[PDB]
């Protein structure tokens, strides 16, 4: 079947680049026009850079002008994207797409229209200002009863949050981190067990980010 | 001047008939026929069902088609079906550069399961926190459905938009919705105000959770 | 007979 493939994609801060690659199979990848398409988290697509079959003819989105390359090498079916001077803006999932020709004729004219017909699965690309860094993990103190474990300012993403050691696996809820404005992340763990315990039974939640090689036990008591 | 426009979200039970609008598509009767619509499910790469607004690629249902009448462009998605859950994105042509737009997708949902408020837990800065000269007020929502929710905080019974992180809606596995909402303050702050209130509606609906200083 | 090019990037009509 026709299949596309990108990688290239990665963390970087601003200024900094990376070079997206795109590999073909399946057509005759010099008879297209290819593109480059991107969408940043949660939101709609964008165009960002296109060439023509022949490898001469390139076009651009205003805001990548002078900062893109695009290429392309048909000997070997592939498609590159080289980044300088990456922006925070600039963050978001990379997209290398085919161009069709949508050819309708009517004699005095016809149009030739082109879209995109196949598209690879996409690369991340992330920009940010933050370095890497542990977190600060705060206990969230507590019928039943609910407690947990803050997991403040880290970055990058993961971590991975368990309680004693695994023991404690029902009535857990560890949340999608949220990104703040500062550029680190956040993210809670919540277990909700028996209020008659709490005076016996010791909770701890095992925080990891390898990131920057940092685990943390924290004991949330009364 | 140009930007296509679509809602960002729609909804429909099974079996009805839904429609989508793009408006802010070319009027100039060379570039008019110039309109398509793609279809991207979560995590997944977009593909294109309908291009010079009404064709449908191979293998794409008929229960998708499109139309248009001056700068409108319409989708519409009939037998609503489970598997229909996406984002579909319009895009057309444009007289000046970058010559083709998108508009910013719009999210269908296909109602599949019962309405469910939210839970909310509300937890105060830690005591351990603020001897370290800072506080986090904890807002965990969670179980409910179609995932879609909005916060709002108060010092008091005064509204306060400073300092306030909320995360977008998540799938759980029970398959309802999850979402949180974190406001940062100062110890002197947290201990200044009678309480701090942390409000979730949801569905024209609300539920309010309040913490105060021990 | 008038060409019409429409694509993403660029748009022209050829004579």
């Amino acid at each position: 079947q026709v299949q596309l493939v990108q990688s290239g994609g990665g963390l970087v801060q601003p200024g900094g680049s990376l070079r997206l690659s795109c590999v073909a199979s399946g057509f005759t990848f010099n008879n297209y026009w290819m593109s480059w398409v991107r969408q940043a988290p949660g939101k709609g697509l964008e165009w960002v850079a296109n060439i023509k079959q022949d490898g001469n003819d390139k076009y651009y989105v205003d805001s990548v002008k002078g900062r893109f390359t695009i290429s392309r090498d048909n000997a070997k079916n592939s498609l590159f994207l080289q980044m300088n001077s990456l922006r925070a803006e600039d963050t978001a999932v990379y997209f290398c797409a085919r161009e069709f020709s949508s050819y309708t004729d009517h004699l005095e004219y016809y149009y030739d229209y082109y879209y995109m017909d196949v598209w690879g699965k996409g690369t991340t690309v992330t920009v940010s200002s933050a370095s890497t860094k542990g977190p600060s993990v705060f206990p969230l103190a507590p019928g039943t009863a609910a407690l947990g474990c803050l997991v403040k300012d880290y970055f990058p993403e993961p971590v991975t949050v368990s309680w004693n050691s695994g023991a404690l696996t029902s009535g857990v809820h560890t949340f999608p981190a949220v990104l703040q404005s500062s550029g680190l992340y956040s993210l809670s763990s919540v277990v909700t067990v028996p209020s008659s315990s709490l005076g016996t039974q010791t909770y701890t939640c095992n925080v990891n980010h390898k990131p920057s090689n940092t685990k943390v036990d924290k004991r949330v008591e009364l | 001047q140009s930007a296509l426009t679509q809602p960002a979200s729609v909804s429909g039970s099974p079996g009805q008939s839904i429609t989508i609008s793009c408006t802010g598509t070319s009027t100039d009767v060379n570039g008019y026929n110039y309109v398509s619509w793609y279809q991207q499910y979560a995590g997944k790469a977009p593909k294109l069902i309908i291009f010079d607004v009404s064709k449908r690629p191979s293998g794409v249902s008929n229960r998708f088609s499109g139309s248009k009448s001056g700068d409108t462009a319409s989708l519409t998605i009939s037998g609503l079906q489970a598997e229909d859950e996406a984002d579909y994105h319009c895009s057309s042509y444009t007289s000046s550069t970058p010559y083709v737009l998108f508009g910013g997708g719009t999210k269908l949902t296909v109602l599949g399961q019962p309405k469910a408020a939210p839970s909310v837990t509300l937890f105060p800065p830690s005591s351990e926190e603020l001897q370290a000269n800072k506080a986090t007020l904890v807002c965990l929502i969670s179980d409910f459905y179609p995932g879609a929710v909005t916060v709002a905080w108060k010092a008091d019974s005064s509204p306060v938009k400073a300092g306030v992180e909320t995360t977008t809606p998540s799938k759980q596995s029970n398959n309802k919705y999850a979402a949180s909402s974190y406001l940062s303050l100062t110890p002197e702050q947290w201990k200044s105000h009678r309480s701090y209130s942390c409000q979730v509606t949801h569905e024209g609906s609300t539920v309010e959770k309040t913490v105060a200083p021990t | 007979r008038k060409r019409i090019h429409i694509g993403p990037g660029r748009a022209f009509y050829a004579t």
